[PDB]
């Protein structure tokens, strides 16, 4: 079998296909997670670069992991399927063994270790892809935000943005987002992500999608319209 | 406990002039027990029929096996599979399990698209073929079908007349078969037109 | 291109030196080892203030007498620690006791240089493990991807650590307290760290024989780093 | 041998007896059949000695684990969980295994009979064993879940006595145990040939009987 | 020993692309150009056939175009020995689910299958990918009528209309421009006859240099029917439209 | 040079370069002395430690009852050969109730080390090995090469500074060889040739190691206080 | 049909005091009839003040102390010269007996010693490795002819105060390596006597703080 | 783990399971649940050799769940009883096959239709009106028979169903210990708590 | 699992004050056909070691090629093969008796019972015993099949005890071990009247005897025995 080590150190300390992995983050379409009082938002970018798209059939950026977790990422698309396939199986496995559903920690952790392992084993190359992974634990009321990147380092976070132009959106949200108060309803807190994700998007037409998760297994998608309410209240507010 | 008797059923062929006929029982058992008197025997894949007696999850696993190998061959040649052609199939894929083989009696009948000539032929549950100019029997009533179609049968028969024969066959020989019966189906095969009919008989 | 297992002219494996260069810009960690105590402490190093700090975990259990804190690519960490705390409870089952620090240590060890073309390359973390057995008291070891191990009565690793050894090494003597090593251990931190040490950046936790292995609530690290604040002003 | 347990108001009460033999000949009068998994969780032991001792210590292992992995302790459902899958592994291989996973979680006091065919049962009342028939006819006529923690103990010593006196292969001592949110108790040895005349005294019973 | 010969087939560059994606997609874009169009009643497929010769048999002839199932095509765009190793296995999977859910598999089901066997040679093995990307037309009963498709990376994405291989910017604007939402299969027929006549590098488009297919509902009642055109209908096709 | 990459390439002039460089990792090691009479063998060694604060790297390792060596180089390489070593007497004394001849056991580890030089993807070994032991045939010091050369010495060292030591027992050759029956005697003349290697530092309780072995004599290692009366 | 397993006889004996512990058995090894050897050793010092005997089929008995005397060497060499503790020892072997669940050691063993607090102990083994510590176990043979005896004898079960009729026990006083010694001696006697393997001589194994001492005794020969 | 029953009616699928479990000549338990919820409107019941139900129903339960978030879809009951079908004809050659039975209950939301599928340890699978595993049908078939017709209500099946397990208990030497009861329709399952 | 084909008789031995004696017969049967007249079934190892083999002889062909490759191997790399670090009796039987346990724990074995003789390198005598299924014992006097019933009785007479093995001389010795060779020729019928016999002596080394036949045989009684109860004539 193929066998060479590909991830290797260099003489100064560096892994650089780790580090290349993250380059081709910091090239996917802008993602970002908002943890409020009740809840947690992804917001994720669309590129309207590519329009004739299909909407109803094109893969959406959020995908359900388990009926309470949901995960979105930044970076190479494919690499993101064999991730989230990983994570469902891993999701029923415990289901399975355990009893219980996953909690978001654990499922982050399991995400995390396959994208180390792909950093020091033969023959492979690491995920170009960094994660956003949201949910409630069962039966518990305390949002869950995390993120994952190509090296298998994980956190937990308030909120947080990766993808290109995420310097800028996480700029945002370090001055927006205030910890003693976080937003405390839904609308504050699809509002501030959708705000977040104006300062980079371009035209707030179908270049947002945003899904709202909320405790006890509560997730779905806003539409087209919806989100346009959110862009046409925040810019009139503006236009002062 | 013998696999090929549990769930019980027939199967039977004849040629005829310009045409074929198979037939089969509609009964699925427990031994004793009377399951479904809709479980039928009788597949086609285009123009080629298979019937199978025997083992009824072997039935179901090598009708699917064949459907799955027939739309295969179907995208790679450009054409519909033929019945010659099909029998050797079904007789490789029994053989490939010589020493755990499928509990089944296969019965394939058509005709061949471009010659015309009608064709059928009976297999063994490891892959023996049996192509027979007149009929082939297969099932629990293995033994009364061949008592039936050695006497009723005769060559050349138009295909109302090979409808009557067939079925008189079929139904006489389940009528003395406790695992046979719980209605009757028949096909009879034309070179481009194929009639389907249920018969009526004894529902014990 | 060039071997993984390759020795460089001096006689050093060119993989092994260079994950040391690694370990280098991790976050630093400490280590002092007392009569009374093993102390462990840990930079955290959030890069954003909307990191919820607490799910930093560079400090962890292995087992009831034996803890462990991280400094390099602490991802790399996830399976020593797994394999240390297979060890541990295996151990426990085939012997039904406590398995010895150094023992634990080595088996750690013996995963390091299972490199070539096994994994694809060494790991790039050190580990400070401290613990306690009954046969050799309380124990402080710095396991390296070299597989080597030392034992330290107080050891830095990570980023500040040639500064905070040689404060550890006019510090350290064989009779301090576990309060002692405790007030040592922010000290040096505070003193090698970029940001201003407080109870959510800092991380303390120790290892005592009747409590086994402890992580330091944010409140109970915060008084000490008052009790520090005041002792240092009062001369 | 004869092991029982049973959910009641305060947790659950775990009792067996103590008896081994190797045919007629009784091999020993004093084995442990209950094994302190964990300071939170207790097994019971019927069947093979072997089986029940290696397959539940190892769980000890895996619950060790588990606390380690997620920073809190494993439920009796799990607990019970990865003892059954241990168990169909070597399913058709002749272990022999039946044993009751008692301890207290979450959801509050846990009860799982868990045996060599893979089976994993939640219940309020197990008993097992070549007397097992025995302890559950004083069982079933005297449980209430409303019982104080001093009767639950008594209930299960008494179920167990009956065991002993009938049933050829149960006797030796009583092992009792009763298990809290705050971890199991053990209630000490009792020797079934002196019980048996205090009971027998004390309540009136086993007229038949002379003493 | 071996490794100095060793191209390294899966690294990322300096930049975070993947250099044998990127030079498979370079390979794809001198391939004849395929058209997908997506209409209410049906889906189109178009393709134009690279130089050919006169002594050619075209009828017999297959580079362009592929049946999947009764339910699902694929137009290809790279080399067509990486094309037939990726159908079979397609073919293949589309059966194992009818075998195992007694039901046709879903379009995207089969997409995504496809599309994860040419990911996992960009990220293991130290093989070179598959220089291919294809064009998805299928239907099944959740979604109805559905456009995909796939390239060396292993991305796929669903498509109102899309084209690959030549000339896929030019292609893709006249698309944008002409094409509409409640559209039908016999203009869309037009619209990618039309669009292939403008891109082409060849001096003038006719039957020989074509393969052309339909998905239409116009089959006898709720059914599905592939027309895998023959080259006297192309020819046909090309004079109702006005193009020859 | 352009031959260096790897083990399976031989130079222009028939060197291999990446044993060289194994072979220059003992030179960095902290020092080891090896020397034996008819009835006793000892093993002397200069432990290292990392700073003030650490320990002193442990040199000596036991093999078997009548068997054990002294590593300089990669601890980690010593670790590995020496439990092939441990397992290796263990399967003589299994299987042929029999005590494995230390000129046996250098074979072994020979071989061993051998493998590594001539394929592709490996490394040599980096640590060299001075093996003392008792057997049928009396005491034996070997001296461990990983090139796989293995050498039976009457006295030797091998790690830094050991040109010193390695002088001073072939002066000694004629005196050491006759201490027989007099282990102590044996280890003042290991110590005194260790001291030749000396620089800045000296013996002191936690540097010394020392272990011995020999006719009524179980391989046992001597460290702390146990040395001071050597001191 | 090839039959992987034989008996050998034999009878052992693990008694535990309260600051020594004994481990006894017979020298006599058998097959069917025949005698092999009057004087086959079958109990054995295994280093770290352990004793043990695995008695049953012979060649799996000799194969288990041999294992687990490599068992001992081991666990010095990966736990820094470590005393194994009795306790430990027992949980081993355990592990060595499971080991082998689908195809077992067809032996008893015993193992004696002192605990860590000095105390004697004693721990007894089925062939597939369930294990206890114990006071009191006799092995073998004739073991349903000597555990009643030691009942009666080291515990006083069925005793009571001369007087009291039954209504208070006989004292559970602590017996002397002496006394143990000569209800050993008895057992082996009176075992010999009735119970045709068992014979030749007796070999004891005494252990306490100061090490392992040996005892051997001449039985009847018939 | 012996009696487990199915009716398909007009607008819904029941299925009616014994309580009983026995470990030698104890009854262990008499509220024993022998079914899995295998999608939201898909129920399947069982009955075999011990452990291997479990074991078999909940790894079916975990691959429908799989399924049902990979393609954010629910399938259909006819797809559903093939992929089990399908995982005992590969389990009755295998070295030591799962020995169970299983009934099918589902309502096909496409088609606005209850659906009941049978399947034995062999992996043959019919769909019917009303079925049975082992004997269990021997008793209750011949009921079933004459009294049911396909435009029954909920409640008539019921009905049909109580007088089938009063046949079982009457003429039946093992006590089960009754049914536990429950229905599958268009809004989903629930459980008959009163039977 | 097999079952034996080719078989040899006992195999006898004792021990003596200076060194070991054994013997066994050169008869090879098939069943009851007393086949092969010419199988030496005591395999010398070097010039201390006797090795005597009964069971099946395809596997005892077997052991003796064994015991020629481990005396090759031992000489490899070996100045001392002929001195300190020769093959010695105990290495000899643990070899074979690892060897034994295996085959039976795979349950495939060698289907014999042998004894290896011979004397330390201290002058110790060496004795013991192993078989098919990996049991070993030691004794002043061991035999294998017939032997162990009927002559260890006669060889314990001489020497009972491990106090008797000094006080019993080699002729002593001899002599016990010829008689009993006669006695298992009148009562075993799977025996032969010709035997090799070996002794280990630690002053005189190994001497091996060949050829050997039962003498002094007593017959002239029969010719009295008439009938079987009541018959004069
Ligand atoms: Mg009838
Ligand atoms: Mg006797």
């Amino acid at each position: 079998g193929y066998d060479r080590a590909l991830s290797i150190f260099s003489p100064d300390g560096h892994i650089f296909q780790v580090e290349y992995a993250l380059e081709a983050v910091k090239r996917g379409t802008c993602a970002v997670g908002v943890k409020g009082k009740n809840c947690v938002v992804l917001g994720c970018e669309r590129r309207s670069t590519l329009k004739l798209q299909d909407t109803r059939i094109t893969p959406s950026k959020v995908s359900k992991i388990d009926s309470h977790v949901v995960l979105s990422f930044s970076g190479l698309n494919a690499d993101s399927r064999i991730l989230i396939e990983k994570a469902r199986v891993e999701a029923q496995s415990h289901r399975l063994t355990l009893e219980d559903p996953v909690t978001v920690e654990y499922l982050t952790r399991y995400v995390a270790g396959v994208q180390q392992r792909y950093t020091q084993s033969g023959g492979v190359r690491p995920f170009g892809v960094s994660t956003l992974i949201a949910g409630f634990d069962p039966r518990d009321d305390e949002p869950k935000l995390y993120q994952t990147e190509p090296s298998g380092i994980y956190s937990s976070w308030s909120a947080q943005t990766i993808g290109r132009n995420s310097k800028t959106v996480r700029e945002f949200l370090e001055k927006n987002y205030d910890r003693k108060e976080p937003p405390a309803t839904v609308e504050e807190c699809v509002k501030l992500t959708v705000r977040s994700l104006l300062e980079v998007v371009q035209t707030g037409a179908k270049n947002i999608e945003i899904t709202v998760v909320k405790p006890d297994s509560d997730i779905v998608a806003l539409s087209s319209e919806e989100i346009n309410q959110y862009v046409t209240q925040i810019e009139q507010e503006k236009q002062e | 406990s013998d696999p090929s008797s549990i769930n019980g059923g027939i199967v039977v062929a004849m040629t005829g002039k310009d045409c074929v006929a198979i037939a089969c029982d509609l009964r699925l058992g427990s031994q004793s027990l009377g399951v479904s008197n809709k479980f039928e025997k009788i597949f086609h894949y285009g123009h080629v029929f298979l019937g199978i007696t025997g083992l009824a999850t072997d039935v179901t696993t090598l009708n699917e096996m064949f459907r799955y190998k027939t739309n295969l061959y179907k995208l790679k040649e450009e054409r519909a599979i033929e019945p010659e052609t099909f029998t050797q199939l079904v007789s490789s894929s029994l053989y490939e399990r010589r020493f755990g083989p499928y509990f089944v009696g296969p019965v394939v009948a058509g005709i061949n698209s471009k010659s015309g000539k009608p064709f059928i032929a009976g297999f063994d549950l490891i892959g023996c073929i049996d192509e027979a100019k007149d009929f082939i029997v297969s099932g629990t009533a293995s033994d009364q079908l061949f008592g039936m179609c050695e006497s009723l049968y005769e060559p050349n028969l138009e295909p109302e007349d090979l409808f009557e024969t067939i079925s008189q066959a079929l139904l006489n020989a389940a009528d003395r078969d406790a695992l046979s019966g719980w209605g009757a189906v028949v096909y009879i095969i034309k070179k481009d037109e194929v009639v389907k009919r249920y018969l009526k008989m004894r529902q014990d | 291109d060039r071997g993984v297992s390759t020795f460089s002219p001096e006689g050093r494996l060119f993989q092994v030196e260079y994950s040391l260069e690694a370990i280098k810009l991790g976050s630093t960690a400490i280590g002092i080892a007392t009569k009374e105590g093993v102390v462990l402490g840990v930079e955290k190093r959030a890069t954003s203030p909307l990191l919820e700090s607490d799910s930093i975990e560079k400090i962890v259990e292995i087992d009831r007498h034996i803890g462990c804190a991280m400094s390099g690519l602490t991802a790399d960490a996830r399976s020593m620690i797994e394999h240390a705390r297979t060890a541990a409870v295996t151990h426990n089952l085939y012997y039904d006791e406590d398995i010895n620090v150094e023992s634990l240590t080595q088996s750690v060890c013996d995963l390091a240089l299972r490199f070539g073309e096994l994994m694809s390359r060494p790991f790039g973390v050190a580990l400070l493990i401290a613990g306690h057995d009954a046969d050799d008291g309380y124990q402080l070891f710095h396991a390296e991807p070299s597989g080597t191990f030392y034992r330290y009565n107080a050891k830095a690793i990570g980023s500040g650590s040639e500064g905070a050894q040689a404060e550890l090494l006019n510090e350290w003597h064989s009779s301090l307290t576990l309060k002692e090593a405790e007030l040592l251990v922010l000290k040096i931190l505070k003193q090698v760290m970029e940001e201003k040490l407080d109870e959510n950046n800092a991380q303390l936790s120790c290892i005592t024989k009747q409590d086994g292995f402890k992580i330091y609530d944010n409140e109970k690290t915060a008084e000490l780093i008052k009790e520090l604040k005041e002792k240092e002003a009062a001369e | 041998t004869t092991t029982l347990a049973f959910k009641f108001q305060h947790g659950v009460i775990a009792a067996v007896d103590s008896r081994a033999s190797a045919g007629s000949y009784i091999s020993a009068l004093r084995v442990n059949k209950v094994i302190e998994i964990n300071p939170y969780l207790l097994g019971t032991m019927s069947g093979c000695a072997a089986d029940c001792q290696y397959w539940e210590t190892l769980l000890a292992k895996e619950c060790r684990l588990y606390y380690l992995r997620n920073g809190e302790r494993i439920s009796v459902s799990a607990a019970s969980k990865l003892l059954s899958n241990m168990m169909c592994q070597y399913r058709g291989m002749g272990l022999s295994m039946g044993s009751m996973i008692c301890g207290w979680d979450k959801k509050g006091p846990g009860l799982y009979y868990v045996d060599e065919h893979g089976t994993r049962l939640s219940g309020n009342m197990f008993s097992t064993g070549s007397g097992n028939t025995y302890a559950y006819g004083v069982l079933d006529s005297n449980y209430k879940w409303d019982l104080s923690v001093e009767d639950a103990l008594y209930l299960g010593k008494r179920s167990i006595l009956a065991a002993a006196h009938r049933d050829a292969y149960s006797g030796g001592s009583v092992n009792l145990y009763h298990v809290t949110e705050d971890g199991w108790i053990y209630h000490g040895n009792h020797d079934v040939g002196e019980l048996f005349w205090k009971v027998k005294e004390e309540e009136g019973s086993f007229n038949n009987v002379i003493g | 020993g071996s490794r100095r010969y060793d191209s390294r087939t899966t690294i990322f560059s300096p930049e975070g692309r993947l250099y044998q994606v990127e030079y498979a997609l370079e390979s794809i874009s001198h391939a004849g150009t395929a058209i997908g169009i997506m209409a209410s009643d049906g889906i189109v497929l178009a393709a134009e056939r690279k130089v050919t010769s006169t002594l050619l048999e075209q009828d017999t002839s297959t580079e362009k175009l592929y049946k999947l199932n009764d339910k699902i095509a694929v137009a290809v765009a790279g080399l067509t020995a990486d094309a037939e190793i990726l159908i079979n296995t397609a073919r293949i999977h589309a059966q194992n689910y009818l075998k195992t859910y007694n039901e046709d598999i879903p379009v995207e089901i089969l997409v995504r299958r496809l599309s994860d066997i040419k990911q996992g040679y960009t990220q293991h093995g130290g093989l070179r990918p598959f220089g291919v990307s294809f064009i998805y037309a299928g239907y099944d009963d959740r979604y109805g009528y559905q456009l995909y498709t796939s390239n060396p990376s292993g991305n796929y994405t669903g498509w109102k209309a899309i084209s690959v291989g030549a000339n896929t910017s030019a292609a893709q604007t006249l698309l944008q421009m002409d094409y509409k939402d409640d559209m039908k299969v016999d203009d869309a027929i037009e619209l990618a006859l039309k669009t292939l006549s403008k891109t082409t590098d060849s001096s003038a488009l006719t039957y020989d240099r074509l393969e052309f297919a339909t998905i239409r509902k116009g089959a006898n009642d709720g059914e599905v029917y592939q027309k895998i055109f023959k080259p006297q209908e192309i020819k046909d096709i090309l004079v109702k439209t006005g193009i020859t | 040079n352009n031959y260096d990459g790897d083990t399976v390439t031989f130079s222009p002039t028939g060197r291999l370069f990446q044993v060289e460089y194994a072979l220059e990792a003992i030179k960095q090691g902290s020092v080891t002395v090896g020397l034996r009479s008819n009835t006793h063998a000892v093993l002397v060694a200069l432990k290292r430690n990392a700073d003030e604060l650490s320990s002193y790297q442990k040199k000596i390792i036991k093999c078997d009852e009548h068997m054990g060596l002294s590593l300089a180089g990669l601890a980690p390489d010593a670790r590995v050969l020496s439990n092939y070593l441990r397992q290796q007497c263990n399967y003589s004394s299994l299987v042929f109730n029999r005590k494995l001849a230390v000129e046996r056991a250098g074979h072994l580890l020979c071989d061993k080390a051998q493998k590594n030089t001539q394929s592709y993807g490996g490394r040599p070994y980096g640590v060299g090995l001075l093996i003392i032991g008792y057997d049928k045939s009396g005491a034996h010091l070997l001296e461990f090469q990983p090139s796989g050369n293995v050498t039976e010495l009457y006295g030797t060292a091998i790690g830094a500074r050991s040109q010193g030591a390695k002088t001073y027992l072939e002066r000694t050759l004629d005196t050491f060889i006759k201490i027989d029956g007099n282990p102590d005697e044996l280890i003042k003349a290991g110590v005194e040739a260790i001291s030749q290697s000396l620089r800045d530092e000296s013996l002191t309780v936690d540097n010394l190691s020392i272990a011995i072995v020999g006719k009524d004599t179980p391989f046992t290692i001597y460290d702390g206080e146990a040395v001071a009366k050597y001191i | 049909q090839f039959n992987p397993y034989g008996d050998n006889g034999g009878t052992i004996l693990g008694i535990a005091g309260e600051d020594f512990a004994v481990l006894a058995g017979d020298t006599r090894n058998i097959t069917d009839y025949s005698i092999n050897s009057r004087y086959e050793p079958k109990v054995f010092d295994c280093g770290d003040n352990i004793v043990m005997s695995a008695n049953g089929f012979a060649a799996d008995g000799d194969a288990l102390v041999k294992r687990f005397k490599n068992s001992v060497k081991w666990y010095h060499f990966d736990h820094n010269d470590k005393k194994l503790s009795i306790n430990s020892a027992a949980r081993n072997i355990q592990h060595l007996l499971y080991g082998k669940r689908f195809f077992p050691y067809y032996v008893h063993t015993i193992i004696a010693g002192l605990d860590e607090d000095g105390k004697g102990a004693v721990y007894s083994f089925d062939p597939v490795g369930s294990y206890e510590r114990e006071q009191c176990r006799a092995g073998g043979a004739a073991a349903s002819l000597i555990m009643p005896f030691l009942d009666n004898q080291v515990n006083f079960k069925n005793q009571y105060e001369p007087g009291t009729n039954g209504k208070v026990k006989k004292p559970l006083k602590y017996l002397s390596v002496e006394e143990v010694i000569k209800l050993v001696r008895d057992s082996f006697t009176s075992a010999t006597e009735r119970h045709i393997q068992v014979g030749d001589g007796l070999e004891i194994l005494i252990v306490t703080k100061d090490g392992v001492r040996k005892e051997f005794y001449e039985l009847k020969r018939d | 783990m012996d009696i487990i029953l199915g009716i398909r009616v007009q607008d819904s699928v029941i299925l009616a399971s014994s309580k009983a479990v026995t470990r030698g000549i104890s009854v262990l338990k008499d509220s024993d649940d022998k079914t899995r919820q295998l999608s939201p409107h898909t129920l399947m019941s069982f009955a075999g050799e011990a452990g291997d139900t479990v074991q078999f129903a909940e790894y079916i339960q975990a691959n429908i769940q799989l399924y049902s978030i990979r393609e954010d879809y629910e399938l259909s009951p006819q797809a559903v009883s093939s992929f089990v079908r399908q995982e005992l004809a590969k389990s009755i050659r295998s070295r030591r096959p799962y020995q169970v039975n299983v009934l099918i209950g589902g309502y096909d939301k496409k088609k606005n239709k209850p659906e009941l599928y049978q399947i034995d340890y062999l992996g043959t699978k019919v769909e019917l009106p009303y079925g049975a595993h082992g004997y269990s049908g021997f008793y209750t078939f011949s009921l079933l028979d004459h009294h049911y017709r396909p435009d029954m209500t909920t409640e008539e099946g019921l009905d049909l169903l109580k007088l089938c397990v009063q046949e079982l208990e009457k003429r039946m030497p093992m006590d089960f210990k009754g049914v536990i009861v429950k229905i599958v329709d268009k809004d989903g399952i629930r459980q008959v708590d009163d039977f | 699992t097999q079952q034996p084909i080719v078989t040899g008789t006992s195999v006898i031995s004792m021990k003596y004050d200076n060194g070991v004696i054994i013997a066994a017969d050169n008869l090879g049967s098939y069943g009851s056909l007393l086949r092969f007249n010419g199988v030496e079934r005591l395999i010398p190892v070097g010039d201390n070691t006797v090795v005597g083999i009964s069971g099946d002889i395809s596997d005892m062909q077997h052991i003796e090629r064994l015991l020629k490759d481990l005396v090759t191997e031992n000489a490899y790399d070996n100045p001392l093969a002929d001195a300190e670090e020769a093959l010695e009796p105990s290495y000899i039987f643990e070899y074979l008796a690892t060897v034994m346990y295996q085959r039976r724990s795979k349950m495939n074995p060698l289907w014999n019972a042998i004894i290896v003789a011979g004397v330390q390198s201290n002058g110790d005598q060496f004795l013991r015993y192993v078989n098919l299924l990996g049991v070993t014992y030691s004794s002043p006097t061991l035999a294998t099949g017939f032997g162990a019933h009927m002559a260890n009785p006669l060889l314990r007479k001489v020497v009972d005890r491990e106090s008797d093995i000094p006080k019993t001389t080699v002729q002593v010795a001899e002599e016990a071990i010829v008689n009993a060779m006669r006695v298992l020729y009148y009562r075993d019928a799977r025996s032969s009247r010709n035997f090799s016999l070996a002794i280990i002596d630690k002053n005189t080394g190994l001497t091996f005897k060949k050829n050997l036949q039962v003498e002094n045989m007593k017959w002239d009684f029969a010719k009295d025995i008439k009938g079987y109860g009541t018959q004069k004539i």
